[PDB]
């Protein structure tokens, strides 16, 4: 499955949205997720990474 | 104009071809601990003509992805800057590593470094002076300069210091000719001081043109950084007639204190006073964009928001701000975020993501 950053940030304020974006970077570094972004400023989609096997729902 | 985007190919950890940006008027580069952010700073320095010895390598070839460990991804690498300007076509400035040395290009036309530097200078980008860069530790460096070290800095940035030796030598000749003084001796002394007053007037005018601009701007900057109408900042030459000969005094009225030399301040108060001087100095010769490498590392939680809001305000009109930032209270003031992350590989791979913060409300 997959998680959309823009959907996670719906209804958030600037500091909250920035922290969720930053969490994507950290979770990618930790290999809990993989990231795709089609073009600059498009949605950013997380999918399961090699180093975490639970659910993505729980990761956020 | 504007730094619109950076295009990178196989430069340090930026494997493959990558678009960095587009940049907004205020963009923060952020990411978890890693080679990526500093490598992106190096890419910006590199495309703006930085010397090999200042790019954390011993050979230009080692900037190619994988070259440091003998596994180069390619025999070429490049960084390209797209510079935009309202009413004009975009201009592209590129530096390519070809055969182990630099090839400079403007709009894909190969040029020599002299012309590359000249064309950037016409845009307000001074690659030898690095007027676009606030290096890590620049705040603390300014904070520690005594009055005479301030005068040294003003002579450097105003290019009045380029007239120092001629001033000293013309003054030496004038003193000799005056010491001698039948009528021809009077004539030689008169011409001696006239030629000296010429270089004195010229050194004064170059110094004064820079200093008076910085001195005129520093008060409002210090008020804006302090977010306090009662804060006051003052620069003054110890020797008004010839400021280059003595120190530049710097007194502040911190928002609760009394008129005192910046020396007599401490903590975040002295940091905000040093920041005001740093930004006032950069308001002379200002580049169209300003790259602040981890300026927020020098800040604590009593003034990080104030400095971030100052950059936010200035970025709407006076310059484009590109900040490499570790602290959320600073980078959440930006319009967009460039997030750097690592990818697993034979060598460290860096990639980026772009995020628009303007879509969301404040606190």
């Amino acid at each position: 499955e997959s998680i959309s950053l823009l959907e996670l940030c719906r209804n958030t304020n600037r500091k909250q949205a920035a922290a969720k974006f930053y969490s994507f970077l950290v979770l990618k570094k930790q290999q809990a997720i993989e990231l795709t972004q089609e073009e600059p400023y498009s949605d950013i989609i997380a999918t399961p990474g090699p180093r975490f096997h639970g659910s993505l729902e729980v990761l956020f | 104009g504007f730094l619109k985007l950076i295009e990178i190919e196989n430069f340090k950890s930026y494997k493959g071809r990558q678009i960095i940006g587009p940049f907004q008027r205020f963009t923060a580069i952020i990411g978890p601990n890693g080679s990526g952010k500093s490598n992106l700073m190096d890419a910006i320095s590199f495309v703006l003509g930085e010397k090999t010895s200042n790019l954390r390598v011993k050979t230009l070839r080692d900037l190619i992805h994988g070259a440091p460990v003998g596994k180069p991804a390619a025999n070429r690498a490049f960084v390209s800057m797209v510079y935009s300007e309202e009413g004009a076509e975009d201009r592209t400035f590129a530096r390519v590593i070809v055969g182990g040395s630099s090839e400079y290009k403007i709009n894909n036309k190969v040029v020599q470094l002299h012309e590359y530097s000249e064309e950037l200078e016409k845009l307000g980008i001074l690659i030898k002076a690095r007027n676009f860069l606030v290096f890590q530790g620049a705040v603390e460096s300014i904070a520690m300069k005594n009055p005479k070290e301030r005068t040294a800095l003003f002579e450097e940035i105003s290019r009045s210091g380029e007239l120092a030796q001629e001033y000293d030598k013309r003054k030496k000749e004038m003193v000799k000719a005056e010491e001698d003084t039948f009528e021809a001796a009077r004539k030689r002394a008169k011409k001696a001081k006239q030629a000296f007053e010429q270089i004195k007037k010229e050194r004064f005018d170059r110094f004064n043109a820079c200093f008076e601009s910085v001195a005129t701007n520093i008060d409002e900057i210090y008020k804006a950084l302090s977010r306090n109408s009662s804060a006051q900042a003052f620069l003054g030459p110890e020797n008004p007639e010839e400021p280059y000969l003595d120190g530049i005094n710097y007194n502040c009225v911190a928002p609760g204190k009394r008129f005192r030399p910046m020396d007599n301040l401490s903590g975040g108060e002295k940091t905000v006073a040093a920041l005001a001087l740093l930004f006032a100095i950069h308001s002379y010769k200002p580049a169209p964009f300003f790259v602040l490498d981890q300026i927020d590392a020098a800040l604590d939680n009593t003034n990080i928001g104030k400095v971030a809001n100052y950059i936010k305000e200035q970025s709407t009109c006076n310059f484009q701000a590109i900040v490499i930032s570790l602290k959320e209270e600073f980078y959440t003031k930006a319009e967009s975020l460039i997030g750097v992350y690592p990818e697993q590989g034979d060598c460290v791979i860096s990639k980026v993501l772009t995020f628009d913060l303007t879509k969301y409300p404040d606190a």
